[PDB]
């Protein structure tokens, strides 16, 4: 949700989050295990996001650099 | 209507309309905004109106862990099976972590220092970035933390990340209930009023109300009047740090920036144990810093903390000083004689007549915070009553209260007590050097100050399995 | 409410087997005592003009931090007993407690 | 889903499910029919569901007068100024008053006698045509009010009718308070009770919240214990009346034809001053009438008003028997054998626990009339309690009740002391035969029986101006 | 509310003038303990097949009403110390106190 | 309002009452004084009801013989 607190948004939970980013540097690590990834997919797919362009995708429209992606 | 950029009073917009000869807003026309606290039944013309909790109102550390299982979540490190708290990516604290970034399209923390370019810090409570030195306390947790669940790993090896964050969790939770009830309230409510209100515990009660009563997120502003117009910062001498050792407050709100790259949480968790807090006195109740310029950075005018609080006690429709009065069985003044001596201040008592006409209208926080304080409080009688049978409810009615029977085990306990703020800070910190117990009265340096050495760290062998 | 459980959950849920949203997140306060609203259940006094409360007019909030709570800075007075941690804990506390949720604009 | 016709669960229908071995309800795919109460804020995911009450909860006699302006106007005579109460413009009691006739498109006294074609009646609460003992009361309290107004306009000529009907309305009320608390609750509590919850009266206390507690919509269902199987008719010298002396319950729900055409309000009261209640026993609750037959001559399927009882305050959310013991102060039996002791009878106390499997999920209605009554009184001590502690809250939060200063002049006060429900009864009816004070307790003709002309009217002369 | 009044509102208004709904119609129930319902919030207890409450099964209360007050009709016991017009009058002041509204077919 | 109870419509304030036939009555009494009529014109006006013919049809409506108006 939108937590507001005089007339200023203080969290969206909408939104990407910058230290997400280093989890699609561990999917993207082909020498991290299986294990791993599998755990990072599975939360990010209870967020509604099932592929790693889909994961790309949401952060880049959050205002995110994705351009090493 | 925008309630941040407009002056009509239409719901949700409640402003504060300006008084014909203001110090500081000599503009008549303008207003302080202000909206009004979502109601539980919207809309409802049968309901008495009320407000919400977002929050668990336990002693949980739910300001660390969060209060909703998406941003729970999305506060842990989930790259591994340690059970840590994710940190900042970007920075670090002389090696040490910093909280991960928040991302919001409208970030009040940018508008602070602009070509710093730091946004608002991300964490179980959402306020987190409000000044940097709330931020330092939420900083040392998440450390703590990620410490203690580094060290039960180490212990128990086969625990998987699930099992590490609770068990962390669940003690970082009782790290925050013996500080508060063992040191913070006595030093709150005074000794005879922790007597009244928070006898000893006896054990878990199911029937106790563990809510959070409505006049309490008022009362519990009392805290307004403890705050300093500045931000003091020191040195590892405990002299001042020179890029700017005191900077006023209207400076410092959402001014994440400062904590980045003015030199981390040391020099401010410095500035905490050896500056004093402010003396709320009768003729000195809050400063200029939140009185005239709260959130003047960020925002087209500067608040007014006290008068918000006002106008958001009668948004929630809260009682009167007399009705909150009765309700502790305290003696409810009717003239203003009678309020001098309950207040044992004519003058004060004569002004607060001229504002409001009868002591049944005072606001709960100005009659709360314009009573003479306990005997070793920092509260009178009224706000010791509220704040202190808030406590009580809190603590007999939380099943996971830390000295339930079945929390935690006989030996968890002995080794609990051994716990204090002075160490945390010594075991998360480039700080060697902290305060005597009690952290909250020691207030000078060097006459209060102790090396960490000389401090028991927490010991988790009874953690063992 | 599951029937054992070992540690508490996020939203404060089931700590009160008996009443299971007592004291967990997003739900009304407890109300101590009867509220009071210029209209009997949902407007705050302040709101319409020349309405008193209980037989006086509602002062501004803003006059009565004008009049009672100003005062010069220069003048502030130290706790001798007290450190500014003590302020400190008391917010982060505050910030373990209650949040008040207002509309967004 | 039409909750009268169907028995599916789907809101806002909560049938009660019949169990297999039911002797009445063969068909287990069969229900008894219930509504939900209306929620005070519908399809909210926020607040804990709560109710409504229509009613004004003070003893202000709204069952007279309505508690909403459209049905209070209605009941009104508004073709003169002499403020009365309106009637029946089609029938009379051998000369005197009944209720007007509501319309209701679906009328349920219209299904009882179906060729007698008298409609149930209009009056300030809904329910007034339920049974025709409770039409009677209604009925005789319409005929005080008009009574009084005729009086007044004798006494105060040039008084207006809004000025009659308020004089009358506000004489009525203090005639209810006055039996309900001198003579009535007394017999209800007993007096250990009485004077633990009900104190002698000092003022208004406009600090007491005088609002009706969800419990106690439960719990004052206590008086259903009270009901006998029939009702009870007698004629001029207390003998039974030949058309039907002893009409069973089951056929007089909704009967408002038998208080047209079989003989008026007259025997009815004679019926209810000279016969016994119904004693509560443990192994003697409640009767069939009201178990097996409630309503069954309007409605598809007999209801049972115990059950009901029981499926109400599960709709409404109410705590379990331990529960309310713990909130009067009362011990809490954990085990079969302490709850034994509390109700001195082990063997209720198994079959409550086989039912329910703690004493914690009994429902309020059954562990309250399951206990034993106080001493001179017909609740036990549970029930005494959330009973004594309303009535209480009615009181003394009443800026009306008939003792506050200033209401009545003292000079009325001492006249209101005279008034008794005998009396009432001798300037309303036919009746020249009338129960001794109490007539509560006075239950058998002729030992507690007196001449009318033996008890003092309410003298009116200090109304007059 | 009015400052001065003699009579009562049909409606209970104001006779509290501090907080005027109290007492008054069409309004909630104040709650003397918190509510306890299958859900934490608004599903009455039997409402769910096979969900317990406090760890027990939830008794139909048609069979409570069978087992417990059920009672052989001809054994019933007058009292000898109380007239029928002694219940009576607790249901007309019954419906002085409270009406619980619930839907229409 | 209606107020319903076990499926059971106790009251509902649309409908005319039988009492109110009455009033009828006086407002058709040629010798009734004028300020009784204007009394009762508002009530049955602040039910919505402003004619004559307005009142007798909806008692119509609801049930009641308004064949004695003709
Ligand atoms: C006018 O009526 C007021 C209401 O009174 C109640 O209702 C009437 C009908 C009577 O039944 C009356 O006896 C009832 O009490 C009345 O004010 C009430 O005053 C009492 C006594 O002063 C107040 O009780 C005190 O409450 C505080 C706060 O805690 C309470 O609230 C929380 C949550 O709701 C609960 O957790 C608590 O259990 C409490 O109920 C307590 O601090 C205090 O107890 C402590 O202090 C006393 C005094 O030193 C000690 O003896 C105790 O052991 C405790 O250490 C009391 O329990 C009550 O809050 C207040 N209510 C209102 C609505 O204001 C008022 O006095 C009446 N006036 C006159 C002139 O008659
Ligand atoms: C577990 O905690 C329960 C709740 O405890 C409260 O909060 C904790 C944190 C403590 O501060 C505690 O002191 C608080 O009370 C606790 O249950 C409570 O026990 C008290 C005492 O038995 C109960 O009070 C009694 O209430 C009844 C009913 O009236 C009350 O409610 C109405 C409506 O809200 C109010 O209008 C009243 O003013 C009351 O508050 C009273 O009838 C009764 O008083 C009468 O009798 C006593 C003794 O003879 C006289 O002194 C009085 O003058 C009266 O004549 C009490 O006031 C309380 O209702 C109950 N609370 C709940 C939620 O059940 C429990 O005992 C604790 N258990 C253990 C093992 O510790
Ligand atoms: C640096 C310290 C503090 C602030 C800056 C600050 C600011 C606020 C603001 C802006 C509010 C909202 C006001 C409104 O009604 O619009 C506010 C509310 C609350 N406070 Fe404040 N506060 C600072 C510091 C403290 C301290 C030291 C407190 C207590 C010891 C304290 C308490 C509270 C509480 C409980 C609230 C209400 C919280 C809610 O949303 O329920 N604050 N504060
Ligand atoms: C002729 C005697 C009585 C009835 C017939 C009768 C019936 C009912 C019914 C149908 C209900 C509703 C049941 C449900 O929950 O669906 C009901 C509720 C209440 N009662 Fe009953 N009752 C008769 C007699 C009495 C007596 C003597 C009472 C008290 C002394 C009494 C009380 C009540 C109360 C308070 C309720 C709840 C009302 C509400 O809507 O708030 N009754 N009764
Ligand atoms: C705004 O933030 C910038 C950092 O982005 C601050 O600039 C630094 O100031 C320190 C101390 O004066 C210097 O040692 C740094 O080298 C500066 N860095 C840069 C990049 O300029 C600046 O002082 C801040 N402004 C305010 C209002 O204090
Ligand atoms: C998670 O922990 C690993 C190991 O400590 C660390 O390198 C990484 O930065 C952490 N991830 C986040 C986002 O906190
Ligand atoms: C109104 O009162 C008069 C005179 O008492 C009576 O004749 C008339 O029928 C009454 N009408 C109603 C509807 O009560
Ligand atoms: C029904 O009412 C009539 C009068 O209309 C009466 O004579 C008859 O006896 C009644 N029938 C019953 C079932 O009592
Ligand atoms: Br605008
Ligand atoms: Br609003
Ligand atoms: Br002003
Ligand atoms: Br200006
Ligand atoms: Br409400
Ligand atoms: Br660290
Ligand atoms: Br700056
Ligand atoms: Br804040
Ligand atoms: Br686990
Ligand atoms: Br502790
Ligand atoms: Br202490
Ligand atoms: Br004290
Ligand atoms: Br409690
Ligand atoms: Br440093
Ligand atoms: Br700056
Ligand atoms: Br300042
Ligand atoms: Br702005
Ligand atoms: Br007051
Ligand atoms: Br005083
Ligand atoms: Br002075
Ligand atoms: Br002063
Ligand atoms: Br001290
Ligand atoms: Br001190
Ligand atoms: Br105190
Ligand atoms: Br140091
Ligand atoms: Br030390
Ligand atoms: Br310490
Ligand atoms: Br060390
Ligand atoms: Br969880
Ligand atoms: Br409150
Ligand atoms: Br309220
Ligand atoms: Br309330
Ligand atoms: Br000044
Ligand atoms: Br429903
Ligand atoms: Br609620
Ligand atoms: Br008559
Ligand atoms: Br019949
Ligand atoms: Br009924
Ligand atoms: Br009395
Ligand atoms: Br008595
Ligand atoms: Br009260
Ligand atoms: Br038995
Ligand atoms: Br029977
Ligand atoms: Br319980
Ligand atoms: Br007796
Ligand atoms: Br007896
Ligand atoms: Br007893
Ligand atoms: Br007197
Ligand atoms: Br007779
Ligand atoms: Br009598
Ligand atoms: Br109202
Ligand atoms: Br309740
Ligand atoms: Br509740
Ligand atoms: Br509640
Ligand atoms: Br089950
Ligand atoms: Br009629
Ligand atoms: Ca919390
Ligand atoms: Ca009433």
């Amino acid at each position: 949700k939108v937590y507001s607190q005089n007339g200023l948004v203080l969290h969206d939970d909408a939104n990407f989050l910058e230290h997400e980013l280093s989890y699609i540097d561990v999917l993207l690590d082909k020498n991290a295990d299986q294990a791993t990834k599998d755990n990072l997919r599975s939360y990010f797919a209870d967020k509604g996001l099932h592929s790693i362009k889909d994961i790309i995708n949401k952060a880049k429209q959050d205002g995110f650099d994705v351009s090493k992606y | 209507v925008n309630c941040e950029t407009s002056c009509v009073q239409q719901p949700p917009c409640f402003p504060l309309k300006i008084p014909p000869n203001d110090p500081r807003i000599k503009n008549q026309a303008d207003c302080i905004p202000f909206f009004r606290s979502c109601p539980a039944c919207p809309g409802s013309n049968i309901t008495i109106r009320n407000q919400i909790n977002a929050l668990t109102s336990f002693v949980d550390a739910s300001m660390v862990y969060g209060s909703e299982e998406p941003l729970a979540r999305n506060l842990r490190n989930m790259s591994n099976q340690l059970g840590l708290l994710a940190v900042n990516q970007r920075f670090q604290d002389n090696g040490r972590a910093l909280l991960p970034f928040d991302n919001l399209h409208d970030d009040p923390c940018l508008l602070t220092n602009r070509s710093a370019r730091i946004p608002c810090f991300l964490a179980g409570d959402t306020r987190s970035s409000e000044m940097p030195e709330l931020t330092s306390m939420h900083t040392l947790l998440l450390r703590e933390h990620n410490r203690l669940a580094t060290e039960l790993k180490s212990l128990n090896p086969r625990w998987d990340g699930e099992r590490l964050y609770q068990e962390a969790r669940k003690i970082v939770g009782a790290m925050v209930q013996i500080i508060t009830y063992r040191d913070y309230l006595p030093l709150v409510l005074g000794p005879t009023a922790m007597r009244k209100y928070l006898p000893t515990y006896r054990s878990y009660n199911d029937s106790v109300d563990p809510r959070i009563a409505n006049v309490f997120t008022n009362a519990f502003r009392y805290g307004h009047t403890l705050i300093q117009p500045f931000m003091f910062r020191l040195d590892n001498r405990y002299q001042p740090m020179e890029p700017n050792p005191r900077v006023p407050l209207s400076r410092v709100f959402f001014a994440s920036w400062r904590v980045v790259l003015e030199g981390g949480i040391d020099p401010i968790l410095r500035g905490l144990m050896a500056t004093p807090a402010k003396l709320n006195r009768q003729n000195q109740i809050a400063v200029d810093e939140i009185r005239e310029r709260l959130f003047e950075q960020v925002m087209r005018i500067g608040l007014d903390l006290p008068a918000l609080n006002m106008q958001r006690s009668r948004d929630h429709g809260l009682p009167g000083y007399n009705a909150w009065r009765r309700f502790c069985g305290l003696p409810q003044p009717e003239t203003v004689g009678q309020l001098g001596t309950v207040l044992r201040n004519l003058k004060l008592a004569r002004k607060l007549m001229e504002q409001y006409g009868t002591p049944n209208n005072i606001d709960i926080w100005m009659g709360g915070v314009s009573e003479p304080l306990k005997r070793k409080g920092r509260v009178g009688p009224l706000l010791a009553c509220i704040i202190g049978t808030q406590f009580r409810k809190l603590r007999d009615g939380d099943r996971f209260w830390w000295e339930n029977e079945g929390v935690f085990s006989m030996q968890q306990r002995q080794a609990l007590a051994q716990i204090s703020l002075p160490r945390i800070i010594c075991d998360n910190t480039g700080i060697t050097t902290v305060s005597k117990n009690n952290i909250f009265m020691s207030n000078s340096y060097p006459r209060d100050f102790v090396n960490c050495s000389t401090l028991p760290a927490l010991n988790l062998a009874s953690w063992r399995e | 409410c599951p029937e054992q459980d070992k540690y508490r959950t996020i939203t404060g849920m089931c700590n009160n087997r008996r009443s299971p949203t007592l004291g967990a997140s997003n739900r009304a306060f407890v109300r101590w005592l009867p509220a009071e609203y210029e209209d009997g259940f949902s407007l705050p006094y302040g709101w319409t003009p020349g309405v008193k409360r209980n037989g006086f007019p509602v002062a501004l909030a803003r006059a009565v931090s004008n009049e009672i709570v100003r005062f010069p800075t220069d003048q502030l007075t130290p706790d001798q007993e007290r450190s500014l941690m003590f302020m400190q804990w008391g917010q982060l506390l505050d910030h373990d407690l209650d949040f008040t949720p207002e509309p967004a604009a």
